[PDB]
């Protein structure tokens, strides 16, 4: 989900 | 009709220590020496951080990048902690993951190698006017697509059979969501437990239930806890203005603090499109929400208990200064009405806050001073708003  | 609230100063909670950010001059700019300045002052303008987080490069050749930032962090005032995303490449192999080629682990034959890069990053450091606060094992060792990964086993070996070699505080696991499969095994072995200086966590996806950590309130006793990662809610291109999506990151520091008896407060970038600090060297929205906090709950302050959540809408924290039992109260009120509390703090001899507000058209803006009836502050906070009371 984060960092992307 | 009229919501009570109750600040004990008697009833203490976690000491703070501290709010702030990342810089990471490999992956992005650093810093400028003026966006130091505003990170880490606390005069009007600043967001008076007080903890900058920074990376251990897998490549030495890396290292001197940190120094500057790192120096004026500690100049004016601020502790340093660094994370390690990978170790050096000789140092590493693959593994597959869940069907998953190519994934990377450190070489368990590396164990102590790998101890010494971290203190050869400690040493270089002190060398050069940075002593750190604390060093982690690994930067989301649970979340490592595009780094190294480590299960809870080879977490725990390290914990308990090498970290206690480590010259500095040893911060571990951060977990990308505070997953307590990580952290349990060091908490339930006495040595691993005995080389843990600061339980770390990241906070992307975790939600209120899952902030409690009853075995860390039984074992953890002499250790910290910090939340050394996240952005919320989001990070979109230049939302860092959107209003009233920021108040999300003030509901997200209130629950850390309350529901998970947090010490520390640390975003992902501290300059970035959806930062605290906008690229162009001035404090956005989000980062106002974060200094209704860093600017006023100074490291040392101690959480009391406060009525958490005094109406629909409308959530509390407070935290005590020791050396003059004076109180700092962060409110804020999601509600598109206005709404008025009689916050009770007995035994107080103050009779006077000061008050700073922020809604979607003022930033920090000083209102008109409270006065106490008896010890009975009666405040009325605007629609759509956060209100620091020092």
């Amino acid at each position: 989900h984060h960092h992307h | 009709h009229m919501a009570s609230a109750t600040i004990n100063l008697s009833a203490e909670k976690q000491v703070i220590r501290g709010f702030g950010g990342m810089n990471h001059p490999v992956w992005i700019s650093d810093l400028t020496p003026q966006q130091r300045d505003t990170a880490f002052g606390n005069g009007e303008g600043q967001l008076g951080f007080t903890i900058l987080r920074i990376h251990v490069d897998e490549n030495r050749n890396n290292w001197s990048k940190e120094v500057a930032t790192a120096r004026r962090a500690i100049e004016l005032g601020a502790i340093v902690s660094a994370s390690p995303w990978n170790p050096p490449s000789n140092m590493v192999e693959t593994f597959t993951r869940n069907g998953v080629p190519n994934q990377k682990r450190l070489r368990y034959d590396k164990y102590g190698d790998y101890v010494q890069h971290l203190n050869d990053f400690v040493a270089y450091m002190k060398s050069n006017g940075v002593d750190l606060y604390a060093i982690s094992v690994q930067n989301e060792p649970d979340y490592a697509h595009e780094w190294t990964w480590w299960t809870p086993q080879e977490m725990l070996r390290f914990m308990r059979d090498y970290a206690g070699q480590i010259n500095c505080r040893v911060m571990a696991p951060e977990s990308f969501q505070y997953l307590k499969n990580m952290s349990d095994p060091i908490l339930n072995d006495p040595q691993a437990l005995a080389n843990l200086d600061i339980l770390g966590a990241h906070f992307y996806g975790t939600t209120v239930n899952n902030m409690p950590y009853p075995l860390f309130e039984q074992k953890g006793a002499g250790k910290e806890l910090w939340m050394t990662e996240v952005y919320v809610p989001n990070s979109d291109s230049n939302s860092a203005d959107r209003w009233p999506e920021a108040l999300e990151v003030a509901h997200n520091m209130h629950n850390a603090l309350v529901e998970g008896n947090f010490q520390a407060y640390v975003w992902w970038y501290i300059r970035r499109s959806y930062g605290p600090m906008k690229e162009d060297g001035t404090i956005s929205k989000r980062g106002y929400m974060m200094a209704h906090y860093s600017k006023f709950v100074r490291p040392g302050y101690v959480r009391v208990d406060a009525t958490k959540n005094p109406t629909y809408n409308v959530y509390l924290s407070a935290c005590k200064n020791k050396k003059d039992n004076s109180v700092v109260a962060v409110v804020i009120n999601k509600s598109t009405e206005a709404k008025t509390i009689n916050i009770s703090v007995p035994g107080t001899s103050i009779r006077k806050w000061e008050r700073y507000v922020t809604t979607g058209s003022k930033n920090l803006r000083k209102e008109s001073d409270i006065n106490a009836s008896g010890t009975t502050f009666q405040v009325t906070l605007e629609p759509q708003s956060v209100t620091t009371f020092v």
